[PDB]
């Protein structure tokens, strides 16, 4: 390339632009938290034997 | 007649508490009451009226 898109610049920038539409429109619709899910799974057991 | 009584005979006592809630004012002591559990050895069952 390099040679290819030095002459070709609209070229160049289509592909730079179609990256960035794509993960553009994906900031649009992405899960927002302050951390991942990074605890153990637990399950828990639960019965009451009355008094 | 035997199944009847190792029923009423073998049983766990519910138990209540001392100072449940809702209580009065003053309360202060507030304790679970234990009864009693079950039969445990052959003998307190070869006991038991019939
Ligand atoms: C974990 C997943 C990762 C996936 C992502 C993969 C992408 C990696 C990109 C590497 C592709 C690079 O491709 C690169 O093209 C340029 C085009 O100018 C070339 O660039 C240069 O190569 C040689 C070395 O001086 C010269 O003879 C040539 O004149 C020059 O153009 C390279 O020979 C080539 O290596």
């Amino acid at each position: 390339m390099s040679k290819f898109f030095i002459d070709r610049p609209i070229f160049a920038w289509v592909i730079a632009l179609v990256i960035m539409l794509a993960g553009g429109l994906s900031i649009l619709s992405l899960p927002v938290n302050q951390y991942p899910a990074i605890a153990p799974p637990a399950i828990a057991v639960q019965v009451s034997y009355p008094g | 007649d035997v199944s009847s009584a190792i029923q009423a005979q073998n049983v766990q006592i519910s138990s209540g508490q001392l100072g449940g809630l809702p209580a009065v004012k003053g309360q202060q002591l507030n304790a679970t009451i234990i009864g009693k559990t079950r039969l445990q050895t052959a003998e307190q069952f070869e006991n038991i009226l019939l």
